[PDB]
């Protein structure tokens, strides 16, 4: 039971819950973030060569 | 870190258009510019005949 | 139970096993990337206005 307690006034964030979070946040960043740098990556390369 | 990053990006560029665009204004004054048709007149109908 | 959260949590942390990893390992290489470029983009600009 004391257990069991200790567990629930350590649970804010539910594990599953924050293993959830992180696992969205992580496919958010490839899915936007990752792209925007590669973007910005290939403009710089035009830039030069416009140099 | 994005965001900044980008901001840099797009600063280098406008001042390196800026500046070709300066040389190209000194470079072509109208007097020239006068020059440089007739030149051309002299070519193509050289280019022409030819 | 506890042992299986403990075991799930640390492996999504420790991708590689020995390093607390905040930053996602893809964009952390893009970063690098992109700060390279833009300090080549940055050495062609200078050598054109000098």
């Amino acid at each position: 039971s004391k257990t069991q307690r200790a567990l629930q006034k350590n649970t804010n964030p539910d594990t599953d819950a924050l293993l959830k979070s992180l696992s969205d946040h992580y496919s958010l960043e490839l899915d936007e973030m990752v792209p925007k740098m590669q973007r910005l990556i290939q403009q710089c390369e035009k830039h030069q060569e416009y140099g | 870190n994005a965001e900044y990053l980008e901001a840099k990006s797009n600063a280098l560029f406008l001042k390196l258009r800026m500046e070709e665009l300066q040389v190209l204004t000194d470079c072509y004054t109208p007097e020239k510019v006068l020059v440089h048709r007739q030149i051309r007149d002299t070519l193509e109908a050289g280019v022409k005949k030819e | 139970k506890l042992d299986s959260h403990l075991k799930e949590l640390r492996d999504f942390m420790y991708p590689e096993g020995n390093t607390l990893m905040l930053t996602t390992p893809e964009l952390s290489g893009e970063f690098h990337q992109l700060g390279s470029q833009l300090e080549k983009l940055n050495h062609i600009t200078v050598e054109i206005l000098g």
